[PDB]
């Protein structure tokens, strides 16, 4: 079947028994800087495969009252390895990412996921005209999550699912790359993310490319079996990593 | 700054501590005192935006005698500017030789996330900085001065540019002259 | 198209100054040019994430005798001039300064009872495109200004009247139109929801998804 | 390109004329032409030693009405006309004198309402390029005046209002523009880093070379 | 003439007006493992640039009185940039290098150094059956010193200049690559050394390959000039390193 899939990146592999296809960025696929779309003129460096391989975050739990969870990148992978090393010693970076969210259940559960990117998800306050600290959205591989009740805690960013934090509609989220993890049919989704901004590169720790959300559209559901919650994996590999303006590795 | 014709000289000096940084300045060609006032400067003061690579070009003037070797640094922007010689070698650079060419050319790419960078730049257009280090040290034999000067020269290359014409904010008047 | 859905003029800024008042500054307008202060236009650019055009600039000019007492004058027709200050050039500090020479700034001259002024401005962006919106910090630190105003450095519009001091004050006001032509629009957005607050933040109040009916099953109108 | 940063128009010079006054020579204005008189303008020529170009005219004149006791008037539209007398000619005494008939000087004759007068001048200089300095003396003796201002002699520019006597006086002022095009330039020189004191000489004040930080190493803001 | 010399390795060059030849080790160029003499079967990383480049270590001072002064390979690199990380990382590493000595003085100073690197320099305790700790031979980038007198110190090795720490006769350190820096005629020396072991691969901090020893077999001299004490320094730049055996960093 097309339902198997092997992704090999560096020293990693990835492999699913039941999937549906790949989505590609908006029908496309990452890839090295251009010397005629260039601007910073120093030599890159590209590690290759040190930087360009699977990196799986902290896991979570789907539970039946679950409402959604968002992390940011490339913040989200700001601790891992190389990755992580050459993003701190850099002015510039850019980068493509495979995404794989992984959740297995069984054929008598029930429930249904949203996986999309969303490039520039720029989030509104908790109290309109109050500004929060970017740990009120990203923290490393912290995974933060939406709440059905509207957000009172002016420190944090207005959580409230139904308008993804964005002063939209959730239910247009799909005009983003993204796929569905319906668990009558899939195990996964994979969606590999091009490089998408108004400028050739940028500093990877400033501003946030875009953000993949998880959202539960069909509520998590089951009968007498002894499995309660059911986790969900983010595995995500950077693509065609390449970095400009060496220099002293920022503190944090 | 006592005497005026001194902002030009570097000072270069014998028995250095190794490793010793000469100098360090940031990369705001239209904006910063030491660029401002130059010709690159003047001319990036009558526009708004600009883009390419410059040229700084070091001259040692001490006596034929004297020898050395500097580690000459650019910095692509980051949070934090490079504070020792093992920081700055990370990034492009040359190591410059004493010899009978007297002047040596450090060449500070275009590297930038934008096609063009603002003459009144900000954080979100920055730079980067421009350091010099002791590669060795300047070693001299009897009879010869214990300190030199080294002179800096700058220039725009071929693939420079300026944008969007404007005033400058560097003249001015409160009335007609007569 | 995106060329004619944006392609029409709209307001984007007004306001007015006097012929002659004692405060210096009623006397002139300085506005840092920007799309984010008319809310019609704004959310129209505002349902693309990246946009690419040229633009033209129509201007609408209007003067009124000020009510007072005594109103009986003769006064000739008024000229004004409009100048664009790039980022970092001079800026005037009172209608009759040195800086409205504008040996290198652009500016317009333009006499009451004519055609509106108009004049064409290509693409002059230091990115690739413009952003409408920019999660991110000024300073690499993440701190600093937060949003798309810490990109907005396109300069700023100073007008004046000629040598316009009338013995009774008249005031002029100065509209501003925008048309963007010769576009490109990336990464498309749902439409702005809740009304504007701020003209340089994203910052609203919450409002619900739509309005409601009394059950699923109503379809009458009365 | 040197014709693209000197081919925009700029404020040369600037005055004011009466319609009506008691003294004679408040009724019209006399100017040398000249081109030191504006900073800005003065100090992009002087950047080139030698320059040569044709040159276009723009005018921009508006009138006001003077504040007084007793203002009401119905003044109909007024004509302007502007002289050029090459170095020789005759020159007006007052609004009304014979010289302004120019069988042979150019003049040109604008209504207010229109669009701004303008016109276009050759290269005139009896050299083969307009020197914008002149390390040198009048007399053979080397003696006499000093510097570019012996160089100077392209004439006068006379304006008056035609039959304009109002009632009321009415205060009219002239701006005259200069762009220059077809333009070439030679041996280029340090931008002026003085500020200008005299109209017709070098003069200046000793300014420092630039401006200070507190050490060789200060590289921050704060 | 073929004094001038240039030599690029990642982004650092290394530039010089008054040069002898490059001695090139016994005529063998660095060059990466051939499957047909590799053991360890996964995957290698080879960072190229990152790695593969000039690093300077701290500076020492030629004083009329010096004796020699010796450097072990690879532990002289431990800390520098992502060399030593990857060394850290990795159970196996491999490496040639390129060593560039610097020693300039004046047309008025007369001394002699000798530029060695000895392969597998393995030496002799202070007294006799005493054993002694790494500390007395290599610690990051620091010079270790020979002494004119035997050593008594049994926390250090026999520093006695003239058996070289080995027991053999220091005029016959001409067997090893080397080259010499006659003040009357070089200001360098440069030496490149290729990977010398009777193992394919090595783990890096537990064995020295070899120690670069600087030694003035003439004594600085001058009359009278104002400089005093004559610097050298040391730049090295590691060549085509590979590494295997991935893991979690080694503490130290």
């Amino acid at each position: 079947s097309d339902r198997v899939r092997s992704i090999t990146l560096g020293n990693s592999t990835i492999t699913t028994q039941e999937c549906a296809n790949v989505v590609v960025g908006y029908g496309r696929w990452p890839t090295y800087l251009r010397d005629d779309e260039a601007t910073a003129e120093d030599q890159p460096t590209q590690p290759d495969v040190a930087t360009c391989r699977f990196y799986t975050l902290d896991s979570i739990k789907w539970e039946k009252g679950s409402v959604g969870w968002w992390w940011k990148f490339p913040e989200a992978l700001s601790d891992m390895g190389l990755f992580g090393q050459n993003m701190q010693y850099h002015y510039l970076g850019r980068a493509g990412y495979t995404i794989h969210v992984q959740c297995n259940a069984s054929k008598f559960h029930q429930g249904c996921l949203l996986v999309v990117c969303v490039p520039e998800a720029e989030m509104g306050g908790a109290v309109v005209g109050q500004a929060f600290s970017a740990t009120a959205m990203a923290n490393g591989d912290k995974a933060y999550e939406f709440t059905s009740a509207t957000q009172s805690d002016q420190t944090k960013v207005q959580t409230a699912i139904h308008n993804a934090g964005m002063g939209v509609g959730v239910g247009n989220l799909t005009i983003y790359p993204h796929q569905w993890i319906n668990l009558r049919t899939n195990n996964s989704a994979t969606i590999v993310m091009p490089y998408i901004n108004s400028v050739p590169m940028d500093n990877m720790f400033r501003h946030y490319n875009f953000t993949l959300m998880v959202i539960p559209f069909v509520k998590l559901d089951y009968a007498d079996t002894a499995s309660t919650y059911v986790p969900i994996t983010v595995t995500v590999a950077p693509m065609c990593a390449e970095y400009n303006g060496l220099r002293l590795a920022q503190a944090q | 700054t006592t005497d005026q014709m001194e902002m030009f000289r570097i000072p270069v000096t014998i028995n250095a501590p190794l490793q010793q940084q000469v100098f360090g300045l940031r990369l705001q060609p239209g904006l910063d005192s030491v660029f401002k006032h130059t010709l690159l400067g003047e001319i990036l003061n009558y526009y708004a935006h600009w883009s390419g690579s410059m040229k700084l070009t070091f001259v040692f003037c001490g006596s034929a005698m004297a020898t050395g070797k500097f580690l000459i640094a650019y910095s692509p922007p980051g949070a934090n500017p490079p504070k020792t010689r093992k920081d700055a070698m990370l990034g492009t650079h040359i190591i410059w030789d004493i010899g009978l060419q007297s002047s040596c050319v450090l060449c500070v790419p275009w590297i930038s996330q934008t096609h063009y960078r603002l003459v009144q730049q900000d954080e979100y257009t920055s730079a980067g900085y421009v350091t010099c280090w002791y590669q060795t040290g300047m070693i001299v034999p009897p009879g010869t001065p214990n300190s030199s000067s080294i002179m800096c020269f700058a220039s725009a290359c071929n693939d420079f540019s300026v944008r969007m014409l404007r005033d400058t904010p560097f003249i001015s008047q409160d009335n007609k002259l007569q | 198209t995106v060329e004619n859905f944006l392609g029409r003029s709209a307001c984007v800024y007004m306001e007015e100054y006097k012929t002659t008042d004692n405060d210096v500054n009623k006397k002139f307008v300085a506005w840092p040019i920007n799309t984010k202060q008319m809310v019609q236009m704004r959310r129209k650019l505002e349902m693309f994430t990246y946009l690419r055009f040229d633009m033209e600039v129509t201007f609408v000019i209007t003067s009124r005798q000020d009510p007072g007492t005594t109103l009986a004058q003769d006064m000739p027709v008024l000229t004004h001039q409009i100048m664009y200050v790039p980022p970092g050039g001079p800026i005037p500090a009172k209608v009759d300064d040195y800086a409205w020479q504008t040996s290198t700034n652009p500016s317009i001259f333009w006499t009451e009872g004519n055609a509106p002024a108009r004049m064409s401005i290509p693409f002059i962006s230091i990115g690739n495109a413009y952003s409408n919106f920019y999660d991110g910090w000024s300073n690499f630190d993440q701190r600093g200004s937060y949003g798309y105003n810490t990109l907005n450095n396109l300069g700023h519009i100073y007008v004046r009247h000629v040598s316009g001091s009338s013995p009774h004050p008249i005031t002029s006001t100065i509209r501003v139109y925008f048309k963007p032509k010769h576009t490109r629009a990336w990464v498309p957005r749902p439409p702005r929801l809740c009304q504007y607050k701020k003209a340089f933040s994203v910052d609203f109040t919450p409002t619900p998804i739509t309005d409601t009916r009394k059950d699923i099953n109503t379809v009458t109108t009365v």
